[PDB]
C-alpha cells in the first residue's frame, strides 16, 4: 500500500531521575535554603553560601551538613556506604 | 439542518496532493463561518479540529494551520472556547509528541481563561498537564520557572500548601542560573507566601524583611513586604530567633507607619 | 558471494504457509554456501523455526544437532546465544514439557566439546532455573554436584551466579543454617562483574539474616542495595526490600527519611508502601497517638509476615522511651500516673520502662 | 599516545571481525595486554579513551563476545580498583537490564494490540555514557506510536524516570514497495524520515526537507550528501559530478523510482569519521598547615570549600596532588588510619 514503510527501529534512549533532588536528607530543609543551623544565624557564612556537595552515589545533601556529619562517622545517612565527594556547584 | 460544508473537509483529505495554495483557501470560508450567530458556528469548529488530527494529513501543513486555528480562540467568546479546548486536547491526546507545541499553547490560553473566571483548582490543573519535564522538546529555562510560579500561586488561592509547595519545589531549582531580574523577584515573593501559607512564620520573616531591602520594587510594594514581616514575626514562636528579628524590626523607620507599630514595642520591651 | 544473501532473503519475503516447498529451497542455500558464513546460520534458524509450527517433532532435533556446528567458529557468540535463548524461551509457554526436556539432554552431549566454559555454564544455570519454578527439588541438586567441580581465582562473577541460586533454593527450605554460611562464602568475591538481579538475592537473604541475628545497623544496608539493584532490574520483589529497608531503618535508631533518595521517593506513595511511609513519619517526629492508629488500621498489611510481627516489639518501645525522655526533660519532680497519660500505659508499665 | 594505541588493540580484540577468536586464545591475548599494561605509570588516561571506545562498541551492538567484556573488566576492577572501573561496570550493566528489559516489552505487547515494526531500544543510563542529546529531530508519524506505547511500558514498571532519546544514535531497517522488486535498505533515523517524507509526493526542495524533519543544517547536508552517494536521490543534472555540486535550498530532489541495485541488503548507515595543579598544591598545603592532622575525605572537604569556588577541580586531580605531595615529603600519612595525613614540613 504505501510506498515506503517501516519495518525495524532501534531506538536508543537515557533514563534520568524526573527529580534531581528536593530536599537535603540531614537538616530536612530544601536545598537552596541555609542549612538550618547556618539559617538561624543569619550573619555570614551564607557568603561560603551552602552549596550542595555530590557524593559517589549522587545523594546530593548540603555541604555544612555532610561536613557536620562526618566529623564522627564516616557512612553516607541514606544508603550508609563510604562517603566520597565527588561533585562541588550547582 | 445547514451542514453543506463538512462533506468537502474530508473530500480535500484525498486529494491529489496538498500544497501551500489550498492552504490559503481555507482562510477564506473559516473567516465566514466564524461570523454566524448561534449553534451552525459551533459545527464547523468541530469537525475542523477533527479531520486535522488524522494520520492521512501530513505533520507538515497540519502544525501551520493547528496554530493559526488556536490563535483565533481569544477572540471568540470564552463560553464556547471554554468547550472547543476541552474537545481538542482530547483529540490531540492519542498523538502529542507530534503536537509538543500546540498543546502547550492551547492548555495556557485556557488556563488564563478559568482563572479569570475565579476557578483557581480547574485552572491548575490543566497548567499540570503540560510537560515541561517529560518531553522531547526542551524548553526555555525563563518558560518553565514562568509556568511554575503560575501554578504555585493558583494552587495557594485554592488554600492547598501541600501542593504549592511542590511546585514552588521545582521552581527553585532555576532561580540560580536564571537571568530574568524581574523572575528571581517574583519567585521569592511566592516562595514567602508558601513558607507563611505553611505556617513557617518566622522563615517568611527573614524572606519578607530582605525583600523589603530591594530598590527594585515600588516603593507601594516595600511597604507591604515590610508589613508582611511585622504580622508573621508577631505571629512566630517566642524564642531567641524571633527575640533577635524584633530588635531588628524595631530600627526601621518606615514601621512607624502601621497601625500595628504600638504592639511591635511591647513585645520588643518584653511587655 | 551476493547470490547467498539474496537467495536467504527471497525465502523470507515470502510468507509461505504452504509447507514442504521451502525444504527443497533450503537444498540450494547448502550448496550455495561454500566456505563458513553467517547466512548459513539463518537459513537453518528459519526452516527450524517453520517446521516447528507445523508440529512434526523429529525434525528439528535432527537440524538442531547440525546448528552446533556453527557456534564454533562460524559466528560469533553474541549471535549463537541469543539464538539459543529465544528458541527455548517462546516454546515452553506451550508447555510440552517433554518436547523441552528431550532437547536439553541431546544439546548438552554436543555443546559439552563446542563451546565448554561460558555457553555450557548459562545453559546449565538457565536449566536450573526451569526446576526451581516447577519446584523439582528431586534433580537439581546434581547440578550444583556438578557445578562444584569446577573452580578448583579470576572466576568470580560464575562463582556469584551459582551462589545465588543456592541462596534462592535453600530460601525455600527454610534452611538459616546455611544461609548464614553461603553469605558469607559470596563475601570474598571483590572483582566481579554480575548482571544487577543477581547481586539483589544475596544481598537481601544478608540483610534478612541480619534481621534475625540482631544486628539493625548492616540490615539497612543490605536491604537499601537489594532494593537498588531490584528496582534497576526486574520488577515484582522491588517493594518487599523497600519495606525491609524501611523497618531495618527504624529498628536502627531511625533518623533520617528513608523515603528522601532518589530510588525510594516515587515509591512513596505507591498502595502497598502507604502503610510504611505513614508509620516512619510517625516514628520520627514521635508521636504515640498516630503511630498505634496506624497499626490498629492495617492488620492486613503489618501484622501479617514474620519479620514484621516479630519486631513490632522492639518498636512500639524505641518510640515511647524517646517520648519518655523529651517529656521528662525539664521536670525535677515528675508524677509517675501523669507519665501513664502521656504514655497511654498502665502505671505498673510505667515503673517498668 | 602509546596507551591510545594499546586501547585501540583492545578495541580490534574484543569489537568484531570476519573471524572470530576462540574464547581459549581470547583470554591468551587478554592476559598479554595485562603484562604491559601494570608497567603503564600513568592509569588515569588509559580510562578516558577506553570509555568512548566502549560505549561505541555496546551501543550499536557491534561488539563480540560480551563474555570476554564481562571477564576483561573484571581483570581491571582487581588491578587499579573499584573507582578505576566504576564508570565501565555501569555501561556493561546497562546493557544486560536493557536486554531484559526488551524480553518483558515484547512479551507485554501480544497481550495489547500489537505494533506494526519490530521495535528495540538500548535503555542506557544517564550520566555515565558520553553520549547526550545535540541535534533536534521531528519524530516520524510512522515511528510515533511504537514510541508512545514504550513509554508507557516505562511509566508502569519504572515511576519517576524520563526518558530522553538519542536520535543521533539510532538506526533502522526500512522496507520498499513501489521500487522493480522488494528491497530492504538499513539506514539511519534520519535517512529514516527524509526517505519517508517522499512516501505522498515526488520532488521536494531542501528547504521543504529542512523545514518538514527539523534537523539542523551541517547534520541534514551530510545527510543528504550520503544519500547522493547511494545514488538514492538523484539530481536534475545527472552529468554533474556529486562531489563538487553545490547544495541550496532550492534544488527539486525527486525519488530515483528507477532505482534497480542488484543487492537487495544495501547498507547506507555507514558510519562516518598545569596552572590549576600549583594551585591545588598551593591549597592542600595550606589546609594541612591550618589543621595539622586530618582525615582525607574532610582534606577533600576543606579543598572543594576553599580552592573548589573559583574552576571547580576534578576530585581525581586533587587525590593525585595529594599523591605528589606526599611523594615529596610535603604530608606523611600515620599508621593505625589508612586515610589520615599529618603535615611534616
Ligand atoms: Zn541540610
Ligand atoms: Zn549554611
Ligand atoms: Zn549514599
Amino acid at each position: 500500500k504505501k510506498r515506503f514503510e517501516v519495518k525495524k527501529w532501534n531506538a536508543v534512549a537515557l533514563w534520568a531521575w524526573d527529580i534531581v533532588v528536593d530536599n537535603c536528607a540531614i537538616c530536612r530543609n530544601h536545598i537552596m535554603d541555609l542549612c538550618i543551623e547556618c539559617q538561624a544565624n543569619q550573619a555570614s557564612a551564607t557568603s561560603e553560601e551552602c552549596t550542595v556537595a555530590w557524593g559517589v552515589c549522587n545523594h546530593a545533601f548540603h555541604f555544612h551538613c555532610i561536613s557536620r556529619w562526618l566529623k564522627t562517622r564516616q557512612v553516607c545517612p541514606l544508603d550508609n556506604r563510604e562517603w566520597e565527594f565527588q561533585k562541588y556547584g550547582h | 439542518m445547514a451542514a453543506a460544508v463538512r462533506q468537502d473537509l474530508a473530500q480535500l483529505m484525498n486529494s491529489s496532493g496538498s500544497h501551500k495554495d489550498l492552504a490559503g483557501k481555507y482562510r477564506q470560508i473559516l473567516e465566514k463561518a466564524i461570523q454566524l450567530s448561534g449553534a451552525e458556528q459551533l459545527e464547523a469548529l468541530k469537525a475542523f479540529v477533527e479531520a486535522m488530527v488524522n494520520e492521512n494529513v501530513s505533520l507538515v501543513i497540519s502544525r501551520q494551520l493547528l496554530t493559526d486555528f488556536c490563535t483565533h480562540l481569544p477572540n471568540l467568546p470564552d463560553s464556547t472556547a471554554k468547550e472547543i479546548y476541552h474537545f481538542t486536547l482530547e483529540k490531540i491526546q492519542p498523538r502529542v509528541i507530534s503536537f509538543e507545541e500546540q498543546v502547550a499553547s492551547i492548555r495556557q490560553h485556557l488556563a488564563s481563561i478559568y482563572e479569570k473566571e475565579e476557578d483557581w483548582r480547574n485552572a491548575a490543573q490543566v497548567l499540570v498537564g503540560i510537560p515541561l519535564e517529560t518531553g522531547q522538546k526542551q524548553y526555555n529555562v525563563d518558560y518553565k520557572l514562568e509556568t511554575y510560579l503560575k501554578i504555585a500561586r493558583l494552587y495557594l488561592e485554592d488554600d492547598d500548601p501541600v501542593q504549592a509547595e511542590a511546585y514552588i519545589n521545582r521552581a527553585s531549582l532555576l532561580q540560580n542560573e536564571s537571568t530574568n531580574e524581574q523572575l528571581q523577584i517574583h519567585y521569592k515573593v511566592c516562595y514567602a507566601r508558601v513558607l507563611d501559607y505553611r505556617r513557617k512564620f518566622i522563615e517568611a520573616a527573614q524572606r519578607y524583611n530582605e525583600l523589603s531591602y530591594k530598590t527594585i520594587v515600588h516603593e507601594s510594594e516595600r511597604l507591604e513586604a515590610l508589613k508582611h514581616a511585622l504580622h508573621c514575626t508577631i505571629l512566630a514562636s517566642a524564642g531567641q530567633q524571633r527575640s533577635r528579628m524584633l530588635a531588628t524590626l524595631f530600627k526601621d523607620e518606615r514601621c512607624q507607619q502601621l497601625a500595628a507599630y504600638g504592639i511591635l514595642e511591647k513585645m520588643y520591651l518584653d511587655r | 558471494n551476493v547470490d547467498l544473501e539474496n537467495q536467504y532473503y527471497n525465502s523470507k519475503a515470502l510468507k509461505e504457509d504452504d509447507p514442504k516447498a521451502a525444504l527443497s529451497s533450503f537444498q540450494k542455500v547448502l550448496e550455495l554456501e561454500g566456505e563458513k558464513g553467517e547466512w548459513g546460520f539463518k537459513a537453518l534458524k528459519q526452516m527450524i523455526k517453520i517446521n516447528f509450527k507445523l508440529t512434526n517433532f523429529p525434525e528439528m532435533m535432527n537440524r538442531y544437532k547440525q546448528l552446533l556446528t556453527y557456534i564454533r567458529s562460524a559466528v560469533t557468540r553474541n549471535y549463537s546465544e541469543k539464538s539459543i535463548n529465544s528458541i527455548l524461551d517462546y516454546i515452553s509457554t506451550s508447555k510440552q514439557m517433554d518436547l523441552l526436556q528431550e532437547f536439553y539432554e541431546t544439546t548438552l552431549e554436543a555443546l559439552k566439546d563446542a563451546k565448554n566454559d561460558r555457553l555450557w555454564f548459562k545453559t546449565n544455570t538457565k536449566l536450573g532455573k526451569l526446576y526451581l519454578e516447577r519446584e523439582e527439588y528431586g534433580k537439581l541438586q546434581k547440578i550444583l554436584r556438578q557445578l562444584h567441580q569446577s573452580c578448583q581465582l579470576k572466576k568470580g562473577t560464575q562463582l556469584l551466579e551459582i551462589y545465588a541460586l543456592e541462596i534462592q533454593m535453600y530460601t525455600a527450605q527454610k534452611n538459616n543454617k546455611k544461609l548464614k554460611a553461603l553469605y558469607e562464602q559470596s563475601l570474598h568475591i571483590k572483582s566481579a562483574i554480575p548482571h544487577p538481579l543477581i547481586m539483589g538475592v544475596i544481598r537481601e537473604c544478608g540483610g534478612k539474616m541480619h534481621l534475625r541475628e540482631g544486628e539493625f545497623e548492616k540490615a539497612h544496608t543490605d536491604f537499601f542495595e537489594a532494593f537498588k539493584n531490584y528496582d534497576e532490574s526486574g520488577s515484582p520483589r522491588r517493594t518487599t526490600c523497600l519495606k525491609y529497608l524501611v523497618l531495618a531503618n527504624m529498628l536502627m535508631k531511625s533518623g533520617i527519611n528513608p523515603f528522601d533518595s532518589q530510588e525510594a521517593k516515587p515509591y512513596k506513595n505507591d498502595p502497598e508502601i502507604l502503610a510504611m511511609t505513614n508509620l516512619v513519619s510517625a516514628y520520627q517526629n514521635n508521636d504515640i497517638t498516630e503511630f498505634e492508629k496506624i497499626l490498629k488500621t492495617n492488620h492486613s498489611n503489618i501484622m501479617d509476615d514474620p519479620f514484621i510481627r516479630e519486631h513490632i516489639e522492639e518498636l512500639l518501645r524505641n518510640i515511647r522511651t524517646q517520648v519518655l525522655i523529651k517529656l521528662i526533660k525539664p521536670y525535677t519532680r515528675i508524677h509517675i500516673p501523669f507519665i501513664s497519660k502521656e504514655l497511654n500505659i498502665d502505671v505498673a508499665d510505667v515503673e517498668s520502662l | 599516545k602509546s596507551p591510545e594505541l594499546l586501547a585501540r588493540y583492545c578495541d580490534s580484540l574484543l569489537k568484531k571481525s570476519s573471524k572470530n577468536p576462540e574464547e581459549a586464545e581470547l583470554e591468551d591475548t587478554l592476559n598479554q595486554v595485562m603484562v604491559v599494561f601494570k608497567y603503564i605509570e600513568d592509569k588515569d588516561v588509559f580510562q578516558k579513551f577506553y570509555a568512548k571506545m566502549l560505549a561505541k562498541r555496546l551501543v550499536h551492538q557491534n561488539s563480540a563476545s560480551d563474555d570476554a567484556e564481562a571477564s576483561m573488566i573484571s581483570k581491571l576492577k582487581q588491578a587499579c580498583g573499584f573507582e578505576y572501573t566504576s564508570k565501565l561496570q555501569r555501561m556493561f550493566q546497562d546493557i544486560g537490564v536493557s536486554k531484559d528489559l526488551n524480553e518483558q516489552f515484547k512479551k507485554h505487547l501480544t497481550n495489547s494490540e500489537p505494533l506494526d515494526l519490530d521495535f528495540s531500544i538500548q535503555v542506557l543510563s544517564s550520566g555515565s555514557w558520553p553520549f547526550q542529546q545535540s541535534c533536534t529531530f521531528a519524530l516520524p508519524s510512522e515511528l510515533e506510536r511504537s514510541y508512545q506505547r514504550f513509554t508507557a511500558f516505562y511509566a508502569s514498571r519504572h515511576s519517576g524516570r524520563k526518558l530522553t532519546w538519542l536520535y543521533q544514535l539510532s538506526k533502522g531497517e526500512l522496507v520498499t514497495n513501489c521500487f522493480k522488486n522488494r528491497y530492504t535498505l538499513q539506514a539511519s533515523t534520519f535517512q529514516m524520515a527524509i526517505l519517508l517524507q517522499y512516501n505522498t509526493e515526488d520532488a521536494y526542495t531542501v528547504q521543504q526537507l529542512t523545514d518538514s524533519t527539523q534537523i539542523k543544517m551541517d547534520i541534514l547536508a551530510q545527510v543528504l550528501q550520503i544519500l547522493l552517494k547511494s545514488k538514492l536521490l538523484v539530481l536534475e543534472d545527472e552529468n554533474a559530478n556529486v562531489d563538487e555540486v553545490e547544495l541550496k535550498p532550492d534544488t527539486l530532489i525527486k525519488l530515483y523510482l528507477g532505482y534497480k541495485n542488484k543487492k537487495l541488503r544495501v547498507n547506507i548507515n555507514v558510519p562516518m569519521k598545569e596552572d590549576r595543579k600549583l594551585l591545588i598544591q598551593a591549597a592542600i598545603v595550606r589546609i594541612m598547615k591550618m589543621r595539622k592532622v586530618l582525615k582525607h575525605q574532610q582534606l577533600l572537604g576543606e579543598v572543594l570549600t576553599q580552592l573548589s569556588s573559583r574552576f571547580k577541580p576534578r576530585v581525581p586531580v586533587i587525590k593525585k596532588c595529594i599523591d605528589i605531595l606526599i611523594e615529596k615529603e610535603y604530608l606523611e600519612r600515620v599508621d593505625g588510619e589508612k586515610d589520615t595525613y599529618s603535615y611534616l614540613a
